[PDB]
């Protein structure tokens, strides 16, 4: 992958300002409720019964952030995405067996969130450089399938 | 299909859109453009650069045809069958297409009105974008 | 959904199957765990050894819920409601596994009745297959 | 990729008997039938208009044929598909637009077709191989995208 100038800036100027727990808790709740099969995958967090249950449970809090703190990794090194994921790929890929597609479908409700939380400032621009970055990440994520 | 529960959900995301159909129809086909540039091949003979009339005019038409399809939620085949035509006979869209500006639909409502996009709301309207994109795709034979 | 000349199709190659619908069953399941064997995570307390008396056993259901749609083409949410709950509520299954299954079974078809599987009749059991799963996966909420 | 010896037997074996204008006339025009916004890429090759002229196309047999035989490359060099296919990769992917979904729709279809050829033979074990096989040249296409 190649990056440009522009789409550095747009992603590292706004990593910057994201705010990860609440994006985060935000994304990961949104992905359990649009897309309710992706819940068998977090049976053991407990109370997932209901949208305001998912939206108030600790655990989902807790581990969206997990998931949107990984993307620092990513903006630290964005021409060494590839390998900083590659034990994440082995754990997404061999022991869960999570389909790809599911990865592209957080991706795209992190684009929403991240809209959702910066409005005016998410230029069509800005969404591009966060869009590429997220199929990068999934396809990161989907390299042990191949 | 749709609950009643969408229905009251979708319409009342739409209520809260209102006037501003035609502007959120432009901003989303500028988005799907720049964000998904293979979209730019179905529109060889368009003027795509930002905030041209035929994006503005063609985003409109797209827009009156989301809320026609709402006031209409019962029985959308019906509210679209003519668009059907020519999506899925005619124009040959792949549907993955229509996933790109569900999504950058929703990307403009979240923009826009944050507040009503609730995580429930947001779930009826994929549903309902996902509705859409299907009757559009449909008759391909 | 289906047009009449679907359902006349998907009547068809259906009787073809037949008296072997249980046979089917059990090598569509076969050839999925092979040929997708993240599939085999759903099933972590089967016996899933070539010819076992699960599979078998299994196999026989999966092809009984196929007939009975098919019997009730015209309503298969009514007919398949209960199967719906199950999979979408309580298995949480993954919608890209319906595909899965759904190209296995059209596989066995061909094998068996290649004859019986036009490219005409294949267009009308793929949309089949793909109404039996979006049934299954509905109720997601 | 990894090849185990017996996949390379069901593949190498199965392509020896394997009818290329047969079967790869059948796998396109199943492809435009079965999936009809396909065709849009084929305008080109004159009537496509209903599934018999689709079938007693020329054009689309004689495409089905050389996208067949290019499988032969393939088969040729199991563990260097990468290399082999990335001009083609580059044709579909920068010139063409197709998206990578329909190279998997291809590869299905061509699974029902050497099925409905080589019935019995067809084990659910040479399945595996072949679809292994598809897989893998659909991710080769898709290349020039990541
Ligand atoms: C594409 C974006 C994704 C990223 C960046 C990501 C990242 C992560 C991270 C950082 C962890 C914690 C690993 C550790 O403990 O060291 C994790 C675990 C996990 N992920 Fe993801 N993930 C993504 C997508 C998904 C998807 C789509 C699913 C399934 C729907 C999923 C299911 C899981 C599960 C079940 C765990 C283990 C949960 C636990 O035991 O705490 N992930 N992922
Ligand atoms: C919610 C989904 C969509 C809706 C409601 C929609 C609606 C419409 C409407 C109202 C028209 C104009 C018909 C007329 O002028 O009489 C149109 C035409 C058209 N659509 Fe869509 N559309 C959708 C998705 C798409 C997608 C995803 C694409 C391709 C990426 C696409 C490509 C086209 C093209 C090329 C035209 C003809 C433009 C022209 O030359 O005038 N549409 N659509
Ligand atoms: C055409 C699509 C399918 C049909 C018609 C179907 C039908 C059925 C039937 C009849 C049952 C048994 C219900 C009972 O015993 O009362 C069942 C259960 C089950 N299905 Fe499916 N199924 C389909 C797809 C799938 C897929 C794709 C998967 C996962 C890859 C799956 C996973 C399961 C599991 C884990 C059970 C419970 C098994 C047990 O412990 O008894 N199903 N399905
Ligand atoms: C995944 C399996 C596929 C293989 C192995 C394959 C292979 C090929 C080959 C060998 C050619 C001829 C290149 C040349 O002239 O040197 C070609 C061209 C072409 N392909 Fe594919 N292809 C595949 C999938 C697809 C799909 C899914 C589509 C779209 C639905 C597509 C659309 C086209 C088109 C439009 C041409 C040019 C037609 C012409 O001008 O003759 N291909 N492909």
């Amino acid at each position: 992958v190649h990056w440009t100038a522009e789409e550095k800036q747009l992603i590292t100027g706004l990593w910057g300002k994201v705010n990860v727990a609440d994006c985060g808790a935000e994304a990961l709740a949104r992905l359990l409720i649009v897309y309710p099969w992706t819940q068998r995958f977090f049976a053991s967090f407990g109370n997932l019964s209901s949208p305001t249950a998912i939206l108030g449970n600790p655990m989902v809090r807790a581990h969206g952030k997990k998931v949107l703190t990984s993307f620092g990794d990513a903006v630290k090194n964005l021409d060494n995405i590839k390998n900083t994921f590659a034990q994440l790929s082995e754990l997404h890929c061999d022991k869960l067996h999570v389909d790809p597609e599911n990865f592209r479908l957080l991706g795209d409700i992190l684009i929403i969130v991240l809209a959702a939380h910066f409005t005016k400032d998410f230029t069509p621009e800005c969404q591009a450089a966060w869009q590429k970055l997220v199929r990068v990440v999934a396809h990161a994520l989907a390299r042990k399938y191949h | 299909v749709l609950s009643a529960a969408d229905k009251t959900n979708v319409k009342g995301v739409f209520s809260k859109i209102g006037g501003h159909a035609e502007e959120y129809g432009a901003e989303t086909l500028e988005r799907m453009f720049i964000a998904y540039p293979q979209t730019k091949t179905y529109f060889p003979h368009f003027d795509l650069s930002h905030g041209s009339a035929q994006i503005k005019a063609h985003g409109k038409k797209v827009a009156a045809a989301l809320v026609e399809a709402v006031n209409h939620v019962d029985d959308i085949a019906g509210a679209l069958s003519k668009l059907s035509d020519l999506h899925a006979q005619k124009l040959r869209v792949d549907p993955v297409n229509f996933k790109f500006l569900g999504h950058c639909f929703l990307v403009v409502v979240a923009i826009h009105h944050p507040a009503a996009l609730t995580p429930e709301v947001h779930a009826s309207l994929d549903k309902f974008m996902c509705a859409v994109g299907a009757v559009l795709t449909a008759k391909y034979r």
